[PDB]
Formats: C-alpha cells, structure tokens, sequence
C-alpha cells in the first residue's frame, strides 16, 4: 500500500488520511521522529486561530468513535500541542486499522498557522509514544497483511508528484543502484550512528561520531548549535533567527556537504541543500540546514530530514532495526 | 521570504502590591512631546538583541494572524462605522495583550488563544507572558520608525498613547501600570465620573486632544452607563513619502460609477515595485519608507468588486508572500489621506471568540483591585500621508482601493484599510 504526499515548498510533505464513520478527512505529515498520531479538535476553541484555519475531527458525527479522553501535550522542536485521547477507525493508503490517538483542543498560532497540514502521524517506535499509545504501524503489522514490517519515503523537488509512502515495501520507480543498510543504534528511535560531516574539502565535523535520527518529519538537516556554527562559518553563512542564509549570487559556489553513514558518503550539492531564489548579490537565500537542539536521551544528534530524503530514498526497516538508503529517481 | 522549516522531533517533555487611584482628568496634564517620544523608540529599536529583533517579528505574525482571524467577521470589519475604515492589527494586538496582563486563570486562558497564544507555546509563567510580548511590541514599533542606513529624519512617526480611565475609587494596581510601561512609554490613567456618560464622553475627547494634539474620532461611543473602566488605546500615524506634491486642483474620484466627489490628490514621479496577478485579477505598487517600512498600495485590476479582492488582502499567509519584487516605472496617484478611525475591539471580536462576554465577566484581578465593567475598549488610529517635495505606467486610484502600511524589520503590518471617499 502506497500514500500519496503532497509537496508544499519544499519544507511540508503531506497526504491523507480518514478518521471515523463517515470519513472525516485530513492532511498529515508522517514522521518518524515521533510516534503519536493527532488532528485538531472539534473541541479546540476558536480562540486559537490555528484551529479556524484547519479541519476538525468532530466525534458527534462518527459512529465508530470510542471514547477515552485521558490528556496528552506533544511537545515538537517547533512546537506544542495538547489535547486528549480519542479512538476510532483510520483509513491510510487503503489500509484500515483502529487506532488510538490525539484530539487536540490547544494548537499555537506560531507555527501552525503556518502549518499546510492539519495534523501528524507518528510512524516511530512505541518506546518514544507519549501516554503509550500503541502507533499506527504497529496496529497495521499486527494485522499481518503487509508483505514486509518496512516503510519507505519518496520526496519530490519542489516542482509545480509531491512524494511517497509506501507501507509494506519499497517503490523500485523510485530509486536506483542499491540500498545500503546502517543498523539502528538502538530500537525505539530511528536513529542511527554517522561516522562523520564533511564540508568541501576538510572532514572538520562529528569528527570520533555522532548521532543521525533519520526523521521525515524534519524540514531540514539539522546539526547541533556548535556544530552548525562551525559548518556555516565554513560555508560564508550569515546567522538570522530563524536560519542562515548566504547572498544568492554565491549559492552555486557552495562546497559540497557529506555524510558518512554505515561506510558510505551521502553528498549534498550546493544546488541540494540551498533554495535558489535568485542569483542577485542583493538579494539573500536562505539554506536547507538549521541549528536544531534536540534534548536527551534522544539528543544532541544530528537530524536528516527532507533535504537529506529529497536526495536518498529512504526504508524504514523495522524486522531488522535498521535503515537504508538508495539514490533517488 | 519566504519559508519556514518544521522540526517534528520529538523529546522528553522539558520547559523554562501597592495599589493606587488616579488623579482626575481637570488636572494640568502636559501634552505629549511627540519628538521626545519617537527618539526614545528609535533608542529602544537600537539597544536591541538579535534575539529580540526574532521576538519582534514573531510578535509581529501574532499580530498579522489575529488581523486576519479578525477577517472572520466576513466585511463586516467596516461596518464598526467610526471615523475612516482603517484597523491597527498591532494595535489591536497590543492593546488585547495589555488586557491580558489583568487576567486569571480562564479569562487569561482565554485571551491566550484570542490574542494569538503561546507565543512560546506553553505558559510556565515568566516575564515573557505579558512582559516579553508587550516590550516585544515596543520594539516593532521602533523597529518601524527607523531609518537605519538613512540616519537622517526618516520622516514616519507612530505614536500610540494608552489612555486607562478609571471610575471615582478604583484603586488600580502599579505592578499592571509598569506592564503598560513596557508597552508604551505614554501610560495615561486618570479617573472620570462613568455615572454621566455625556459629560464624560465631551470630556473624555476634551482630555486627549489637549494631550495628544490630533482630533480623534469621539469617545465613549457605546458605552453603558453601569461601568468603570475604559482601556483606551490611541496612536497616530504619520508617513511621508519624498517625491511626491500636495495638488492645488482636485482630480476629484468616483466612489461608484454614477457618483462623483471633489477630492485632492498626490502625484508621485518613481521607479518602483509592482507586480499584477493576473490569475485572481490583482495589481499592487508601494511606496517604500527605507524599505524597512513600506506603504503597499492593493489595487483591484477591474475595481467592480472590491468585497472579494480585499478578502484576499486579508488572506493569511498570501497576503505577505505577495513579494516577487518586480521594479518598473510607475506614475503614481492617489487621494490625499488625512482621516481618524475609532473601533471598539468588544464589537470588533465576537462569536468566533466572543470577547465582549469575557470583557464583563469577573475575572481579571492584576489590574482590577474593585468591581470591573468595562465600556469600551477602544483602539483610535490618526492616519496621515504627506510630501516633501521613456515609459510609464499611469497607475491612478480613481475608484475605491486597498492599503496596508507594512515592517520588513518586524515582520508586522501596522495598518491595514479601505478607502471609499474622503470626507
């Protein structure tokens, strides 16, 4: 079974997913950086703009729907969300499982406002479960319907198909050479060992290892704030709140950024990790790779997110605990 | 521009009085030195973090989304008929955020999601929740009245006076007066006699003109008879734009195609930015103030419905990324605009967050030490625009059109209007 993902500028990889009896529909990110599954509220008061501009699962209008209500706050490197539990029956990529998850009623103007999606799929381990919600895709292999216990992404450029879930295998359309598999550190987290960063011509980065949590649900590759520094400082990057950006005019001549993983360099070009707006001197580009400081035992570690997806086709291996990469097409 | 990333990582759950009544308003109060107050806001705009300068321009989307979550009362807007129709989303903001300031757990709670909440997303309690977004909302008012690489007088001047009138015996408290201060330098609590409302509305208006020194578009308008406080907002807009003359002959304007009205107008000779949407039929030019601040002009192409073309100058996130950047030689011409504005936020925000029941509901207590019952909450807005002396596009503002003064810096549009006729 296959999902079909929408790709909005880049930044937001989406598709959709049916929640009650009738179907109540709604956009999601699927993330394997988490594992809670969530959409607005019905119940979520109208104070909170975010939930004016989204769809709202409302459970007075779905007859499968199974009451629990204990509360859950999400907390995301960009945000919170808080709200309740709720069950009923989920529709994904045709599969139907009965699933447990979050109703949230407080949803932050910044950034959801921002947000393309109205909600999220956690597609990690129940180890990293808030409240011990069993996730979505161990409900869907407990139906032993899937051929395989492995997911795959596929992210499109920008464009303008956005992109691709595929649950129960890989899509060979959409990727070429073979995969190379890194095993997980540990399993409760997609995250695996990065042997090293190297940034044109001199490995100065996550020199004796680090960490690397491959998350689809991340924008961005992201590094730890001194290690970013020294990455950007390198590049000729200037620092703002939000990001780093460089004067368009020398986006092209950007060295290449590599990853070593499981005894293989995955390259970024500059033309892979910076948004081209324009080639001026007097304009500013930003860049595809933030500063992100993920919090223990998870963190620090690096963060693969689009930007590293868009390039590798990417399988979430789950009966081996491992994860592996392939050139995308 | 242009984007935002989205870090979907998730972690383990982490985180982090002397009470006084005011004088009446016959006493001698001196007049606002509006000189005085612009170069203490450019001094508060330079001392200021880089942390801070993200602080302002996110305070500043808060600010932009509630204008547009504002939009829900579907042009309805303007029919809050006082003075020209022209709203301050950052004024609006701000003085829901300095209410917030008086507020327990529920009316708070309340406002935390009317306002535009968490700004951090939680509320551990700090000097951020009130204090943070209030000095924040200082700092994009500086950041507006800038002129960074120009130096010399920019020329654009915000004034925003906080008028707190007070009923006879309620004791308000300091530690809310000193929120107020980080606001805005121009706190004014002075008590009044409510049990009179047509006394005190002639008084209420003789009061802040003296003061301010700009003729603001009445006072305690709708107002009951049984109340006490009246949290008052005032600011004041001035916005020259070099190249461009006052005309001694009138171009006149058509408010619709029958009618006629005699009308100034403002000539402007420039190569500017514009660039025309031909897929929702759409045209917009500006008229930058050190680019930082820039007055954008929404044009409808056809200019038959406007009801529907500025739905989409009220459009969230399109509203901003209306940004190609596109330069071209433009004559530009418009009305001469010098008008004032009053709206009261309880009938500016309703159903949808319904703030006029929360507004005369009991709890507020940081700033109520007595019985509250609000009249009006009030935000008065004294827009002005002024001059100081091969091919083209003759781009003319002869039937009605759109506008929306706009911060780089800050991320936040301070004004946003529509323009039927000058009267």
């Amino acid at each position: 079974s296959s999902v079909i993902l929408t790709n909005y500028m880049d930044t937001q990889y989406y598709g959709e997913i049916g929640i009650g009896t009738p179907p109540q529909t709604f956009k999601v990110v699927f993330d394997t950086g988490s594992s809670n599954v969530w959409v607005p509220s019905s119940k979520c008061s109208r104070l909170y703009t975010a939930c004016v501009y989204h769809k709202l699962f409302d459970a007075s209008d779905s007859s499968s729907y199974k009451h629990n209500g204990t509360e859950l706050t999400l907390r995301y490197s960009t945000g919170t969300v808080s709200g309740f539990l709720s069950q009923d029956i989920i529709t994904v990529g045709g599969i139907t499982v009965t699933q447990m998850f979050g109703e949230v009623t407080e949803m932050p103007a910044l950034p959801f406002m921002l947000a393309e999606f109205d909600g999220v799929v956690g597609m990690g381990f129940i180890e990293q479960a808030i409240g011990r919600v069993t996730p979505i895709f161990d409900n869907i292999i407990s139906q032993g319907v899937l051929k395989e216990d492995v997911f795959s992404f596929y992210y499109n450029r920008d464009s303008e198909l956005g992109g691709q879930i595929v649950l129960g295998g890989s899509d060979p359309q959409h990727y070429e050479g073979n995969f190379h598999y890194i095993n997980l550190i540990k399993t409760g987290v997609w995250q695996i060992q990065m042997k090293g960063v190297s940034v044109g011509s001199s490995t100065l980065l996550c020199e004796d290892g680090c960490l690397a949590l491959v998350d689809t649900g991340a924008s961005y590759i992201s590094g730890s704030t001194s290690s970013i520094e020294k990455l950007m400082e390198a590049l000729g990057a200037k620092k703002r709140l939000f990001d780093y950006v460089v004067k368009c005019n020398e986006g092209p001549t950007l060295p290449d950024i590599s990853f070593h993983l499981g005894g293989k360099e995955y390259t970024l070009t500059s033309a892979d990790y910076v948004f081209q707006e324009s080639y001026s001197s007097k304009k500013l580009c930003t860049l595809a790779i933030h500063a992100m400081d993920i919090p223990p035992p998870t963190g620090p570690t690096w963060a693969l997110g689009a930007t590293f997806i868009r390039k590798f086709y990417t399988e979430f291996d789950r009966r081996n605990n491992r994860i592996g990469f392939a050139l995308a097409r | 521009v242009y984007i935002h990333p989205f870090h979907l990582v998730i972690h383990n759950e982490s985180t982090c009085d002397p009470t006084f009544i005011p004088a009446p308003i016959q006493a001698k109060t001196s007049p606002v030195n509006e000189k005085a107050l612009q170069d203490q806001l450019v001094l508060v705009a330079a001392k200021l973090d880089t942390e801070d300068k993200l602080r302002a321009a996110m305070v500043g989307m808060l600010a932009n989304f509630l204008g547009f979550r504002i939009y829900g009362m579907h042009s309805e807007l303007w029919g809050v008929v006082h003075g020209a129709t022209v709203l301050s989303p950052t004024a609006v903001f701000g003085t829901l955020a300095s209410l917030y300031l008086g507020a327990l757990d529920h009316t708070a709670d309340r406002l935390q999601a009317i306002l535009g909440v968490p700004w951090k997303d939680k509320n551990c309690t700090s000097r951020l929740d009130a204090h943070k977004v209030l000095s924040a909302l200082q700092a994009v008012q500086g950041l507006l009245v800038a002129q960074g690489r120009a130096d010399s007088q920019a020329q654009l001047l915000l004034s925003t006076v906080v008028g707190v009138f007070t009923a006879p015996g309620l004791h308000l408290k300091q530690p809310f007066v000193q929120g107020l201060a980080l606001y805005t330098p121009v706190v004014l609590p002075r008590s009044l006699d409510f049990t009179e409302l047509d006394v005190a509305a002639e008084k209420i208006d003789r009061f802040m003109q003296a003061v301010t020194g700009w003729k603001t578009g009445c006072s305690l308008m709708g107002a009951s008879v049984d109340s006490t406080l009246a949290f008052n907002t005032y600011v004041h807009f001035q916005g020259k734009m070099k190249g461009f003359s006052l005309l001694a002959e009138p171009q006149e304007f058509w408010v619709d195609n029958s009618t006629s009205v005699s009308v100034p107008m403002l000539s402007g000779m420039g190569t500017f930015q514009h660039w025309s949407d031909i897929q929702d039929n759409f045209s917009v030019t500006q008229v930058p103030f050190t680019e930082s601040a820039c007055l954008l002009l929404i044009q409808p192409h056809y200019a038959s419905d406007l009801d529907k073309v500025e739905g989409l100058t009220f459009q969230q996130n399109s509203l901003n990324w209306m940004k190609k950047l596109s330069p071209r030689t433009i004559h530009l011409t418009m009305p001469q605009l010098v008008l004032q504005g009053s709206y009261d936020l309880q009938d500016l925000l309703a159903q949808a967050e319904l703030p006029a029941i929360l507004h005369t509901e009991l709890n507020l207590q940081k700033l109520s030490n007595d019985r509250i019952r609000v009249g009006e909450v009030l935000n008065s807005i004294f827009f002005e625009l002024e001059a100081d002396e091969p091919e083209v596009l003759e781009v003319t503002l002869n039937r009605p059109f759109l506008f929306a003064v706009y911060d780089q810096s800050a991320t936040a549009l301070h004004f946003l209007g529509r323009v039927a006729n000058p009267l």
